[PDB]
């Protein structure tokens, strides 16, 4: 196929993937009651510390 | 100009003078793996999750710092990430500090160069993901197996 797209059609070759919708999490609540510690990590934005004013 | 019995010249008598700590041993590493000056390094900075894309480009046929066997076998296993301009394209994502992204791309590069340069690699095949592929391959092989001269 790679030989085709370049030689015949003078075009870059498209590559597609498979995306499955991000797992549904209930609204986060201020005092999650009776939840494991790792609850905090479900609403994690990205993994990196952020020292805000520091 | 003060000194203590614990000072750095007394602890380590061999290397004392100020210039000794700052010398550059360029001869100790003479191979200069990945001569960065000849790479095109692009940064896509996106923000929303924060993801800084690291891009890495070089021409495979035109890159001299890799030997010919390395040149040709890195163009085989990796043909999926090769570009029509002859470019080998590396992608990094995870860190939002572009430093680590560069490090990841340079690392993937060193791993492809290492795995290619080592001739003893048997590229071990897993039967778990490819079993269905081997079955479907054999099964289309039984149809291809019809023997008549055509065209």
């Amino acid at each position: 196929v790679t030989r085709v797209f370049h030689q015949l059609l003078d075009m870059r070759e498209p590559v597609f993937e498979f995306v499955r919708p991000p797992p549904y999490h209930p609204k986060q609540k201020r005092f999650p009651h009776r939840q494991p510690l790792r609850y905090l990590d479900r609403y994690r934005d990205s993994h990196e510390p952020t020292y805000g004013i520091y | 100009e003060f000194q203590s019995i614990y000072s750095l010249d007394k602890l380590y008598p061999e290397s004392r003078g100020s210039d000794t700590a700052w010398r550059l041993p360029d001869d100790a590493k003479q191979a200069n793996d990945i001569p960065v000056d000849r790479l095109t390094i692009s940064y896509c900075r996106s923000s929303g999750k924060v993801n800084s894309k690291a891009e890495v480009r070089f021409h495979l046929a035109s890159a001299d710092w890799i030997a010919e066997p390395v040149r040709l076998k890195l163009a085989v296993k990796h043909k999926n990430r090769i570009n029509r301009s002859g470019e080998l394209i590396l992608t990094s994502e995870c860190s939002r500090y572009q430093f680590r992204n560069l490090a990841d791309c340079l690392q993937k590069l060193r791993d492809m160069i290492a795995e290619a340069s080592q001739p003893x690699x048997x590229x071990x095949x897993x039967x778990x993901x490819l079993r269905r592929s081997r079955i479907e391959n054999m099964n289309r092989e039984r149809l291809r197996k019809k023997r008549i001269s055509s065209a």
